[PDB]
RNA sequence: GUGAAGAGGGAAACAACCCAGACCGCCAGCUAAGGUCCCAAAGUCAUGGUUAAGUGGGAAACGAUGUGGGAAGGCCCAGACAGCCAGGAUGUUGGCUUAGAAGCAGCCAUCAUUUAAAGAAAGCGUAAUAGCUCACUGGUCGAGUCGGCCUGCGCGGAAGA
RNA sequence: CGAUGUCGGCUCAUCACAUCCUGGGGCUGAAGUAGGUCCCAAGGGUAUGGCUGUUCGCCAUUUAAAGUGGUACGCGAGCUGGGUUUAGAACGUCGUGAGACAGUUCGGUCCCUAUCUGCCGUGGGCGCUGGAGAACUGAGGGGGGCUGCUCCUAGUACGAGA
RNA sequence: UGCUGAAAGCAUCUAAGCACGAAACUUGCCCCGAGAUGAGUUCUCCCUGACCCUUUAAGGGUCCUGAAGGAACGUUGAAGA
């Protein structure tokens, strides 16, 4: 099937009655209204384009506003697209609610992780630090050697070095969905999903099932 | 089987076949004499 | 979190007062041992009439750890001092006839059920 | 050669049909179709099929001999039918059959279910015997090959699926 | 002999290898080595064979019913070779060392009969036996056959950052 | 030889396959469990300490396994400086002596602000044929690919029994 | 490892043909990705004026209008040198 787009609001824990405390992440999966249906005619593939939340009336530009008010929806924050595996139809303008995960058992969550910025190789690539005493000179957390000698004569591409860590799209796979609360539009998953509290999460049914 | 640079007929009922560009020997009586790649 | 070169107190009465862990058994490159974990020990201090003598190499199981154990609700049980029960090398049964101090409920499996039968608290 | 210089005497309701190279034959047991090689000429002169090499192609005789042999097996399969027997030598080995699945119990931990092709059907007069009866020699040969490949004959006790007339030699257990 | 002290064209590139020794000019022609499908000038030229390996375009001893040619041989419609039905026998279990080596652990003999013909024996296995067979022997079958030799090209041997 | 810093350790590696483990098979003097030998296979993995400057080795205790090699015996404009290889000093030995020793022993300055290639990130300009805002298909590229133990089948198959 | 099968009347996994077969190969999982100059696709929005000059050309110039949208500025961010 398809996924839903929600907002991460914190982590909590559910105390079940037997004793086991399940640490859950709360995803407020709001109503996703379909904006565009891409089909084989115009696009050569089938997919739906959804939106969630609502932007201010004047922050929405004229091309976005015309795209939204072309078919029966009000403007939300950002457009997304799900690839419709062979035999599902979602009419344009349709609000898709959260009971799609009241069906399912496991979930993968896609988000942009928290950005650590320019991180060194010890944080980024788990490099082992050099010996922090015993004579070492200005070389404790430096990367070490980065290539062999005259025969390569060059650093191989894909060398692990210091650089931007975080702030990238990552997907956590096969999380147990603990509770689907339609009355407050809450989806609770077992485990840690990517991103800071407030970033948008794409929630799909688990494909490694 | 026995990989060699020389395949011979050790037994009597072993025959020399050529399959997929490889000369090899198959015996019908004793399976030790199955050998290859001569 | 018992590693190699950790000095452990001894919970049973095989005779060892204080032993030292020399390898955390089970798995390659393994770092630590918890309460449900077998280690290899060697004996540094013994009692003069006891069964095991100082300088032997045998096996133990940890029963108390200052790092603790974490129960599934999130509660931790942090003992004061690391403690082990000495097992035989190939029999894997305790060499003691009694056990001092409390032990943990997450030790409860068959051989260590024979351990916790002698235990004054679980 | 000496194979290809021997006609296939086709009897009693033959239904030989040549289009280009392809020959389709129906009889009482069933219908079979062979896509023939370029090197063979087939001849239904005088109500009986002969086989000839083609000009230019080098190995015309080998293709003609395999064509004569395959056509002979084809006509004798659609006439009288090919019957292959297998036996399950071994303790606990059973050979239940339902429909077109063969439920071998070769005693691993899980049962064995083998699917059958279109023309071939398997009948079991004993719990330790299979007889599979079919049109094409190739199809029944491959089915017997897979059923033997589930558990080949051990050289010590002779346990396994086995061609019913194939002699297995036993060796001493050290 | 060339380089040193020598350019030019070829060998992809490559002083010393092959062709050839630059006085200057030319938007002329014929050639040498080397080449003529495209890069890249000129034969997708002509005739007759080989190769199936990407050989050509790395490598030996040795192995092989790969294949093309040449010369002779063994047997063969008084019927060969390969298949398929029968036989494989007696004095006799061959003389012993050995519990039996009932033809196949070892020394002597390896000779004589029935007959269309059968070795007193060649592989295997059994306390010895048994047995499958192999030589060989008749029917069927209907024609080629199975070996060597010299040769051209192939095949495996042929695993490195 | 108008200078190509060398053994070992650390940090970071990368390739070959002549494979240590895992994976798939043939033969066994392969009953089973376990082995042996050989073929295919490079995806991933491939100890921690004691001693020694050591690599290597011996040992201890593991592990599924603790592979063999190439990369200036990879790696000092990345670190160390124990060995070795300056000047001090001493021992044994050789020499009358100055001194010498692939003989030990103690101590003994490891410089460099990265222009170009390379690599890790990150932008500015222009292009994409009027301009702009978004959402995508996806050529291609990269990451990941390890494995033990216990239970069930079943204490069955096999085996005299273990 | 086989199935049928001649060349080689038999036999034969191979020559014609067919089915199996590994953590290796291509995908399936995750990420970047149209500067993929072969620069792709879809949806939406935006501009609907007059005249001069000369070698009348994908020309140069004058006046008026500046659209969507962007950038700058400020308050700033679990975004960041």
């Amino acid at each position: 099937m398809i996924g839903l787009v929600g907002k991460k609001v914190g982590m909590t824990r559910i105390f079940t009655e037997d004793g086991v405390s399940i640490p859950v992440t709360v995803i407020e999966v709001e109503a996703n209204r379909v904006t565009q249906v891409k089909d084989l005619a115009n696009d050569g593939y089938r997919a739906i384009q959804v939106t969630t939340g609502a932007k201010k009336a004047n922050r929405v530009t004229k091309p976005e506003a015309g795209h939204f008010a072309k078919a029966g929806v009000e403007a939300g924050r950002g457009l997304w697209e799900f690839r419709l595996a062979e035999g599902e139809e979602f009419t344009v303008g349709q609000s898709i609610s959260v009971e799609l995960f009241a069906d399912v058992k496991k979930v993968d969550v896609t988000g942009t992780s928290k950005g650590k910025g320019f991180a060194g190789t010890v944080k980024r690539w788990n490099f082992r630090t050099q010996d922090a005493t015993h004579g070492n000179s200005l070389s404790h957390r430096v990367p070490g050697s980065i290539g062999q000698n005259q025969t390569p004569g060059k650093v191989f591409k894909g060398k692990k070095m210091a650089g931007q860590m975080g702030n990238e799209r990552v997907t956590v796979q096969s999380l147990d969905v603990v509770r689907v609360d339609a009355e407050r539009n809450l989806l609770l998953v077992k485990g840690a999903v990517p991103g800071a509290t407030g970033s948008d999460l794409i929630v799909k049914p688990a494909v490694k099932a | 089987m026995k990989v060699r640079a020389s395949v011979k007929k050790l037994c009597r009922n072993c025959k020399i076949v050529k399959r997929d560009g490889v000369i090899r020997v198959i015996c019908s009586a004793e399976p030790k004499h199955k050998q290859r790649q001569g | 979190m018992i590693q190699e070169q950790t000095m452990l107190n001894v919970a049973d009465n095989s005779g060892a007062r204080r032993v030292m862990c020399i390898k955390v058994l089970g798995g390659s490159h393994r770092r630590y041992a918890g309460v449900g974990d077998i280690i290899k020990i060697t004996i540094k201090e013994a009692i003069p009439r006891g069964k095991v003598k100082k300088g032997d190499v045998l096996k133990a199981v940890v029963v108390r750890t200052k790092k603790g154990v974490r129960r599934p609700d999130g509660s931790v049980i942090r003992f004061d001092g690391n403690a082990c029960v000495l097992l035989n090398n190939n029999s894997e049964q305790p060499i003691g006839t009694r056990i001092f101090g409390p032990v943990t409920r997450e030790l409860r499996s068959e051989k260590f059920m024979k351990i916790i039968s002698l235990a004054p608290e679980v | 050669s000496r194979v290809a210089k021997a006609p296939v005497v086709v009897p009693a309701g033959v239904d030989v049909k040549i289009n280009g190279q392809v020959i389709t034959i129906k009889g009482k047991n069933g219908e079979l179709t062979r896509t023939l090689n370029d090197a063979v000429e087939v001849k239904h002169a005088d109500n009986t099929l002969t086989f000839g090499p083609r000009d230019g192609y080098a190995d015309g005789w080998a293709q003609a001999g395999t064509a004569r042999a395959l056509l002979n097996s084809m006509v004798i399969g659609v006439t009288e039918g090919f019957t292959k027997k297998l036996q399950l030598v071994g303790v606990g080995y059973r050979a239940a059959v339902k429909g077109n699945v063969i439920n071998l119990s070769l005693g691993f931990s899980h049962p064995v279910d083998h699917q059958l092709p279109a023309g071939i059907t398997a009948e079991c007069p004993t719990q330790t015997e299979i007889v599979l009866k079919g049109a094409d020699k190739q199809v029944i040969g491959q089915v017997a090959a897979d059923l033997r490949a589930y558990r080949r004959p051990e050289p010590y006790k002779g346990k396994g699926v086995r061609y019913a007339d194939e002699v297995v030699r036993t060796k001493e257990a050290k």
